[PDB]
């Protein structure tokens, strides 16, 4: 049983937004997920709430999807959503509830102290902050070809400023650091892209 | 009031066992499926199998069959869930559910949850972090703030305490959440900003506290050549 649910969703405050589900016996759960937190059954049935679950929150289905409508949009939704048949989940939906202007990304990248370089090592560190909403990705480049191997990237996580903030460390051998006169950590918000560069010194 | 309640959470090496226990109240333990269900994590819930609990059945996922136990103790009404030979595809949040307060015909799905058990499954052992400088330079100055940090790499497990000339510099730090590497071993970043003006004339010092493998290492953070 695969079911199938859009990767995202979003919406502003008091508007609506639904998520569809597609595939067989889709729509007989609905669940929100607060991070942390157990699921929250909220529809059952198609259109069905338990108790405790909140009148904004609704279920239909049209052949083969199901759709959970939430209507006057709070920040309390914001959350993952995921469909359920039976024993089997759908993938999961983010439903980002825009509570704040767009802001871009700032980004500061350094290059390997010459200490971790001294240990045969080599560290780029790319640090992200001051972005809304809470989603970034993060591309690398030796000089001009992209790199794979080697990156971990953090998930977003909230500053006391309400805004999001990540970091991507890049490791290297100091051969390969040397052997390049350059690298790139490339940052992408909402399809507008900030790139910073070093050099080995 | 029905509900769950789950045992704590677990560090587990690799090829370890883990034994989750789910304790119930507020219903008759017998009378409902205990269904358990693991989420890794960012990832979709994965149902691991149901327990009868009126006479100790069981039905298993079949990428489970062999390896997961679940057994039940009726007089206290808890329900547990054992896994074996543990490795890092174990390593998620477990839950219990069940389905109780629903008008519902199929059982499922699951309106009662346990509030989850964190089972992590590593080889990492204790370590204290080894801390690298990152350098103000050309590149960070802007507009007369210069930007620098340090860099501390590698330890295990959480968490790391970062202040910067024992604390008396707290304005324009950004301590960022540390990343979990493929090793298993934690990073994190530090950085503070400055006057670019003030650089020379003052002296920039972090300090790391890693409480867990008990290390203090500090370390400066002054302009390369
Ligand atoms: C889910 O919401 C979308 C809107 O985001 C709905 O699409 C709208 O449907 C109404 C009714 O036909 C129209 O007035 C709008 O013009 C539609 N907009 C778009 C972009 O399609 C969609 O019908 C909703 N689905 C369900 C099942 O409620």
């Amino acid at each position: 049983s695969a079911l199938t649910q859009p990767r995202s969703v979003s919406g502003s405050p008091g508007q609506s937004v639904n998520i569809s589900c597609t595939g067989a016996y889709s729509g007989l759960g609905w669940y929100q997920q607060h991070p942390g937190r157990a699921p929250k059954l909220i529809i059952y049935e198609v259109n069905r709430r338990p108790s405790g679950v909140s009148d904004r929150f609704s279920g239909s289905k049209s052949g083969n999807t199901a759709s959970l409508t939430i209507s006057g949009l709070r920040t309390e939704d914001e959350a993952d959503y995921f469909c359920s048949a039976f024993e089997y989940f759908g993938e999961g939906t983010k439903l980002t509830v825009l509570s704040q202007p767009k802001a871009a990304p700032s980004v500061t990248l350094f290059p390997p102290s010459s200490e971790e370089l001294q240990a045969n090592k080599a560290t780029l560190v790319c640090l992200i902050s001051d972005f809304y909403p809470g989603a970034v990705t993060v591309a690398w480049k030796a000089d001009s070809s992209p790199v794979k191997a080697g990156v971990e990237t953090t998930t977003p996580s909230k500053q006391s400023n309400n805004k999001y903030a990540a970091s991507s460390y890049l490791s290297l051998t100091p051969e390969q650091w040397k052997s390049h006169k350059s690298y790139s950590c490339q940052v992408t918000h909402e399809g507008s892209t900030v790139e910073k560069t070093v050099a080995p010194t | 009031q029905v509900q769950l309640v789950q045992s704590r959470a677990e560090v587990k090496k690799p090829g370890a066992s883990v034994k989750v226990s789910c304790e119930a109240s507020g219903y008759n333990f017998v009378d409902h499926y205990i269904h358990w269900v693991r989420q890794a994590p960012g990832q979709r819930p994965q149902w691991v199998g149901w327990m009868n609990p009126r006479g100790g059945g069981v039905n298993y996922a079949q990428r489970f069959q062999g390896r997961v136990t679940m057994t039940r103790d009726t007089s206290i009404d808890t329900a547990y869930m054992q896994l074996n030979r543990l490795t890092s595809g174990d390593t998620a949040v477990y839950y219990c559910a069940t389905q109780v307060k629903l008008d519902s015909s199929a059982g499922y799905p699951f309106d009662i949850w346990g509030q989850g058990t964190m089972v992590t499954v590593s080889s990492a052992s204790t370590k204290g972090p080894s801390v690298f400088p990152l350098a103000p330079s050309s590149k960070s100055t802007s507009g007369g703030t210069a930007a620098l940090g340090c860099l501390v790499k590698d330890y295990f497990p959480e968490p790391v305490t970062v202040s910067w000339n024992s604390g008396a510099l707290t304005s324009g730090v950004h301590t960022f959440p540390a990343v979990l590497q493929s090793s298993g071993l934690y990073s994190l970043s530090s950085v503070v900003t400055v006057p670019s003006s003030s650089l020379g004339t003052q002296t920039y010092i972090c300090n790391v506290n890693h409480k867990p493998s008990n290390t203090k290492v500090d370390k400066k953070v002054e302009p390369k050549s």
